[PDB]
C-alpha cells in the first residue's frame, strides 16, 4: 500500500468492497508477525519457547519442533531459510508479503500457527 | 497481528472454536461459471479421508468458509483444523502459505517416515488448485 | 508445495485432482534444465556433440544456432543469461521454476528444445 | 524432455508424429465464460502465416490439444513443431517459457536478426494471451 | 532412509521391527537438543525459564547445574564446546546427534533431562 | 570398483539373472542367539508388499543372500533388485549404500513428492536395522 | 518426542511417577546368553550402594526398564530417578547419552565437596560399561 | 595395516576363514567409486552418455535422474552433499570409507546403483 | 552493419551487394568460436580431446595439437593467447574478432580446421 | 560457425570433396587494374613446387576458388585443401586470417620448425603478400 | 605406554615373561556365540609361519591371554612377541592400534628392502578382526 | 564419557564389574604416545639414541627403522602424517580414539612397541 | 629444442642421427602430455565418454580407474603432484619435459596406456 | 602420442600385435662389451616369474625389441604386455621414464593391497636397470 | 620408478639382479637424513656429546667442528643450506634426495661422516 491514508478511508462505501491489508514492507512484517508471534508469549501455563530478533534477522525460538532459523544469504540475495522436511528457500517480496522464490509460498502467519500446535500435541 | 489481548489464546485451542463458528462442511460462495473445488485423501490401511471443500466468495476472492472431514486416525482432526484457520479470512495466494511441515513436526516424535495424518496441507491443496484451473487463474498453480 | 512425502498422492481420489508437480524445489531446476540438455551429447554417430555441465555451470553448446552460458547479474542481485538476438536476460526463480526478472519467460526447457533443433536442421 | 535415454533423435523428431496423432482443427475444451484463444501471426510478402490455435481444458487448465498450421515457407514447418511438444501437458506458466529468439537464430545460420521464415512462436504467444484474457487471468499477459 | 519421508511405509501392523529414528542430519537433532522448551517450562511455577536463541549457538540457560557453551573451533575441525566441571571439548555428528567424537555422551538429551531436574533440586 | 569389461555387458541386465540363479528364496545363514532380520513393509493403498529378508552369516560378517518380494506394482520389481545385488556376495558395509531416492525418481519427473510404488530401499532397513538390534551393533542403527 | 503438551509434567515430580509403575529392581529382558548389564557403584563414606542394573531388549536395543536403588544420602534418591527416566523407551545410542557431570552439580550452591549424593550416572556406567561388553559390542563403551 | 603388497600372507594358510576388507587409504575411497561406474554405465551405445568427472569437483551426470555434485563445506569440516531428491548429507571419513553421518550410508555405491539403473529405464 | 540488422537486408536486392558480418564482438556471440568446435566434438567416432568450457570463462583450446588458451591481458589491455609452435603474444579486438596484434590473424576459424586436420593425420 | 548439422561429414576426407569441385587448376576471377596475386614456394626436400594461387573477385572481395597444385609426399597434398576450404566463400579478411602454425603440427607430435609438407600455408602467404599489394592495399599484410 | 617407570630399562624385555605365563597358544576365554578368532599367516618365500589365537573373556570384552607360535624366521619371534605382550589386559580398540608398519620396517632397514620374515601382525590381525565378526559387531573392524 | 570421577569406587560391587576405558577427552591419547618416548627415550647405556620434543610437532626418532611423523592437513581437516613405510595417512577422532583413514589403526600404543623393537635389533 | 630446427633445410642427414624431442615453447608441452593421454578418452561407445578443461589444472580425467590431479606449491617452489597410489609425489621438469621429482621419473606419455586398457581390464 | 587418429584403435589392442611380430622370444640389440641388461621378478603369489629381457641398440640407444614371459596368472600377461609396446621406439630417457603407477591400478578393484598381478613392471624396472650399470650409466638408476 | 611395492622384489630372482637404492622423498628423507643427527647424540656416557635438530627444522649441532643450519631463501626457491668453509650453498630436491644446485652434494650421508669423525678427535 503506497496510499498510506489507512484511517481517512472504510467509512462504509470502501468498507463493503475488499481492501488488501498495508504494507510499507518491512516495517509492516516487523509490526505484525513479531509481535503475533509475541501475543502467544510467557504469562500462562500452557507453556511457549519465546520470540527472538537476535540481530535485527527474526530468530523465533522453534526448540523442541523443527528449525526455522532465519538468516539473510550473502550479497546479492535476500533471506536465507532452511525447512527441515522440504528443503532450503530465498524469500523475496512480491505483494509486501514474503514469499519464496522456488515455491511461490509465504510464512507471514504460518509461524504463529506452529508456536500453538506445539501445544496442542 | 493478533490481539485480545489475554493469554488465554493458548489455554483453549482455536480449533474448537472455529469449527464451532460455523459447522459443516456447508459454507457461502457465489454462483458462476468458475467454481470451487473439492479436495480429498485417501489410504485404506489409514483409513484417512479428508474432504476439504473451500466455499469461496467471488465478489471478494475471500474463503469464508473451508470446512472439513476426518475419516481414520484421530490425529487428522487437528491437523485439518490449521488449514482452516490460517486459510480463512484471505485470499488464495495468501491461502496457500501452508506447509506441510507446519502439522509435521508436531505428531513428531520425529521419523525417517511421514505420517498419513501428515496430510492435511495436500487435502487442501487438492481444492485451491481445483480453483485455480476452474477459477481459470493458474499463475498461483505453479 | 511442502508436501514433502513418499507417495500418498496415489490412493487414487487425489489423483484425479491437480496438485503442484515439479516443485521439491532446490535442485529441481537442475534436473528439469538438464532434462534432455545433455542425453543428446553422445551414443550417437549422428544427434549433436558435446553439450555437458562443467563444474556447476550449465552450458547449451549447438554447432552456430546459439549460445547460452549462465552469467551473473551486477551486484544486488545474481544469474543472468544471455542472448544474441535480445541482448540482456535477467534470471532468478520467483515462485516455482525459473522466471525472468526482466519479465516472465523461462529458460527451462529452451535449453532442451535447441539442442534437438539443430538436429532438425 | 525426461530419461529413457533416447540418442535416437538421429533425423526423427517424434513432434511431427503427435500433431498427426490428435486432431486439428479442434481439440478439448470445455463450454463456459473463460474460453479458449486463437493465435494469427503473418508475414504478406513472404507469404508466411502461421495459426497456432491453442485448445485448453477450462477445468484442468492443462493445454492437451495444441493445433498448428503453416504457410508459406516449408523451413517454418519445424518450427511450429517446438510449440506442439513442449507446451502440452502443461498450465500456461509452464508453457509461456519459450521465446522468439528460442526458434529464430535455429532456423538460420548468420549474425544478428535472421530472417522471417519462423513465426511459430509468436503465433502461439497471440493465442496463451488471448487466453489470459479470455481465460480472465490479466497478469501472465503483462 | 535419507529421503527423510517415508509415507506409507509401516501403518502399525506390518511393522513389528525396528523404526528407525529421523536423520535430517543438519538440524534434526536440534529438535532433540532441546525437547521440553516449547514442550515443558517456561511461565511454569519452577525455576529457570529463560531460552535464548543466537544464530547457531542454543542451548538451554541453567548456571546452576551448568550450562554448555556452543562456540566453534578454529578451521581444521568444526564445533568448539566448554563444560565448567570437564573442560572443554570438541564436537562432530556422528549421525546427526551432536557428540564428541571421542565419546558417546552427547549434550542433546542432557539439556532435556536438567531442565526438569530443576523442578526437584 | 567393478569392471569385467566388456562391450556387451549392459546389453542385458544384471538383475532378472541374478533373480533367476538363486531357486527360490531361500539363503545361507548360521544359527546363533544373534540371528538375521526379517523386513516385512506394505502399502495396501499403492498395494504393494514385500519382505527382503537378509540372510547373513554371523562369524564372517558378510551378507551371503537376501531376496526381494515383489507383488502389488510391477515396475517395483526392478527397484528391489538394487537390494539384492550389491548387498549379496559382500559385507555389512554394503547393507547401508542405498537411498529411498536412489530407486523413486526414475519413473519421476521429480515432482514434490515421490511414489510408494517401490519401497524396497525400507524393506531391507527394516531388516538391517534388525540386525543392528538382533546382530548386537547399535552403533550405526541410530 | 509426544508431549501434551501442558506444564502438569512439571506439577508432580516424575521420579516419583517412575517408581510407582515397576517397583523395585525387577523389569523385563530377552534371555538369551549375551546377557543384560548389572549396574552398581559404592561409595564407603555414607556406606551405601545405589543399583541401576538395566534390563534391556535384545532384539530392538531398546531398555525396557532400569529400576534404581539409594541407600544413605537421603539426596541421592533424586539423583537416580533421572537416569531412568531417559533410557527407557529409548536406544542404547540414548542411554549413553549423559554425563556423571550432567547430574554432579545440580545440588550446586558451589561447594568444596560434591558428595558421594551425585554418584547415581556412574551406577549406570557400571551397567552400560557391563552390558555393552556382553551385548559383544564395546565400540562406544571405549 | 598398510604395506606395499598382496602376497607373502596366507598362502592357503587358513582359507576357511574370510576378512573384512581393507580401506587404504582416504582418498583412495574415491577412486573406487569412479572405477565402478565405467562398465555400469558406458561401452555401450543405449542409455546414459555420460557421467562427467572434473578436476576438484566430483559430479555425477544422468539426465532426468537428477546430478549429484559433492561439494565441501567452509573449511572446518571436508565434504559436502546435497541430493537432488534426498536432501543435504555430509560425509566424514571413518577408517578410510567415506561414511554418511545420517544412516551411516556410504556414497561408494549410492552413485553407482542409479547408473546402471538408467540403462534399465 | 553495426546496429544489429541482418534482418530486412537479405529478400535479394543488398543481400547479393557485398556485405561482410561475423562480428561477435564479444558480449554477445560465441558460436563462432566456442561452440563452433562444439560440432567437431565427441559423439561421432574420431578422436578429439577437449572443447568443454571451464569455470564460466572461454579457454578454447584443441589438447591435441592447437593450445591457444584464451585469456585476459593484464589491466590496461584485454586479451591473451598461448601457442605451441611460436609462444604467447597480446592480442585484442578489431572488429569483434580477436585479432593478432603482430600484424593481424584471427583464430576465430582457425581452430574450426584443426580439429577435424588432427584426424585426418 | 559452421552448421549443417552433420559430424560424419569430417569422418570421411573433405580435401576429396573440394578437388572434385573444380577440375582442373581453373578458377573464376575478375580483372582489371587490381589483379589475381601469384604465389609459389619451394621445398627442394621433397624436389617440387607447391603452388597456391588466389583466384578472387575484384567487385566484391570474395576469392571464388583458390587453386593449388601440390606434388611430391601425399601429405603435403592434405596440407594445402585446409587453406582452400576455408578461404573460398570467403573475404580477404579470411586469407589474413589464416595462420602458417595451423598446418604446421597437425602432422606431428608438435615441433618448432616446418617440414616440407607444411610449406603449403607459405605458398598461399606468397599469393596474398603479392594480391594485397596489386590489388592496391597493403594495409591487410601489416 | 603408561609411566610405570623403568628407568633401569638397557636391553630386556618382558615379552618372553608374557609369552609364558600359560603355555603356547592356550589360554582362557568365556563360552557363547562370539568364539574367539584364530589367526594364520604362512610365508612361502621366507617360510614363517605365524599362529596368533586370542582368547578372549567375552563378557568384560577385555583379552586375557593371546600367545604366539614362530616357525621359520628366527626374526618373527620379536615381532610376535611384541603384539601379543600389549593387548593382554586390554580392550578390543587397544588391540585394534596396531600397524603391520610397526613390525615391518623396524626389521631391516631402508625402506627398499622389505621382507616377509615379519608378518606377525598379519596374524593377530586375522584373530582380532575374526573375532569382531564372530563377536557380531563389524563397526570397530570397519 | 565425561564422568570426571576421581575415584568412590572399590567398596566390591563395581570392583566386579568389568571398567574398561574412561575417556580424556583431549589428553590421554597424547600420553602414552610419548611415555615409552619419555621412559626408553635416551640416558640408558642402551635402549633408543633420542627423540627430540617439538613444540606444536610432536615425534619419534629412530635411526633407520622409520617413525611416522605428525604433521596437520590444510585447513577443511586436522592431522597428516608421513613415515617410510606406510605412506601418507591422515586420522579423525570418532571411536573414542584416533582414527587412522588407512584401516582405523590408532598410533598412541604403536610407537610405544618400535621404541622397543629397535631395542631388539 | 633450442635450435628451433625440425628441418626440411636438412636432406634429413642429421635425422638419421640419435635425436629425441624436447618441448620448446612452454606451451608446447601441454600438447604431448594431453595430445596422448587424451586421443582415445572421449565419446564411443567402448568406454570413457569425456573430458573436463579446467583452470590451474589440466589432467586426464577418466572415471575407470581415477585419477591423477596436478597441484601447485606455495610460491617458494612451482608445480606439485600428489596420488593416493604413490603418495605425495612433488613436480617440476628437468628436461622441458613432466619430471616427477620422486625419482626422475616422466609421465608425458605413460597415462596414454591407461586408457586403453581400460578397454583389456 | 600423436593423434593419427585411428578410430577403430580401441576394438583391437597392441599387445596381440606386438606378440605376434617376434617367433618365439626373439629380438634385436648390438654386440660390444657394454651389454644389455637382464630382467626378471617373482611374486610368490603370482607363482611365477615374469621374464623381461630388454635387447637394445647400443649406437642409439633405442629399445628395438624387449620380449616377456608370464605364467601362472592370466591377469599377468596383460601387464607385462604394456610394458613392452611402451617402451619400443623408445630411447633410455623414455625407458627410465616407465612408472610402476601405470599398471598399479588397471586391476583395480580396490588396490587397498597392491595386486601381484601388478607387478609386471618391476621385471623391466630389473632390467632397465640393471641395463644402466651394464651399459655403464648409473645415477638413474640411484 | 614410482614404484609403490618393496614386497615381492626381493624373493631371490630380482635380489640377485641389483636392486637400486632408491630415493624416495617424503618416505626416505625423514629418518635417513636423520640417521645420525640424534644416534650419536644420546643413549651413551661415550661418543660426542650432542647433535641436536630444531623444531620444525633439521640443523647440525657439533660443538664447534662446524654446522650446518638448514636454511630458506626468498620465493623463487624453497631451501637453502650453509657450510662454513665455502658460503652458502642451495638445496633442493629432483630425484627425491636433496642435492645442491651450487655444485651436486647431498647432505644424506654428510652429517653422519662428520659426527663420528667427531667422536674420533
Amino acid at each position: 500500500v503506497e496510499s498510506s491514508t489507512d484511517g481517512q478511508v472504510v467509512p462504509q462505501e470502501v468498507l463493503n468492497l475488499p481492501l488488501e491489508k498495508a504494507h510499507e514492507e518491512a516495517d509492516d512484517y516487523l509490526d505484525h508477525l513479531l509481535d503475533s508471534l509475541e501475543e502467544l508469549s510467557e504469562a500462562h501455563p500452557d507453556c511457549i519457547p519465546d520470540v527472538e530478533l537476535s540481530h535485527g534477522v527474526m530468530t523465533l525460538e522453534i526448540p523442541a519442533f523443527g528449525t526455522y532459523v532465519i538468516n539473510k544469504q550473502p550479497p546479492n540475495k535476500q533471506i536465507w531459510l532452511a525447512s527441515p522436511l522440504s528443503g532450503p528457500n530465498r524469500f523475496d517480496l512480491l505483494n509486501g508479503e514474503w514469499v519464496s522464490l522456488r515455491n511461490g509460498t509465504k510464512l507471514t502467519d504460518i509461524l504463529t500457527e506452529e508456536v500453538e500446535k506445539a501445544i496442542s500435541k | 497481528g493478533s490481539h485480545m489481548s489475554s493469554i488465554t489464546k493458548r489455554l483453549y485451542h482455536p480449533k474448537v472454536i472455529e469449527h464451532y463458528t460455523h459447522p459443516r462442511n456447508v459454507g457461502s460462495l457465489d454462483k458462476k461459471l468458475p467454481n470451487v473445488g473439492t479436495g480429498l485423501v485417501g489410504a485404506p490401511a489409514c483409513g484417512d479421508v479428508m474432504r476439504l471443500q473451500i466455499k469461496v466468495n467471488d465478489s471478494t476472492g475471500v474463503i469464508e468458509d473451508v470446512k472439513f472431514k476426518t475419516f481414520g486416525c484421530g490425529s487428522a482432526i487437528a491437523s485439518s483444523s490449521y488449514m482452516t484457520e490460517l486459510v480463512q479470512g484471505m485470499t488464495l495466494d495468501d491461502a496457500a502459505k501452508i506447509k506441510n511441515t507446519e502439522i509435521a513436526k508436531e505428531l513428531s516424535l520425529p521419523p525417517v517416515k511421514l505420517h498419513c495424518s501428515m496430510l492435511a496441507e495436500d487435502a487442501i491443496k487438492a481444492a485451491i488448485k481445483d480453483y485455480k484451473s476452474k477459477r481459470n487463474t493458474p499463475t498461483m498453480l505453479s
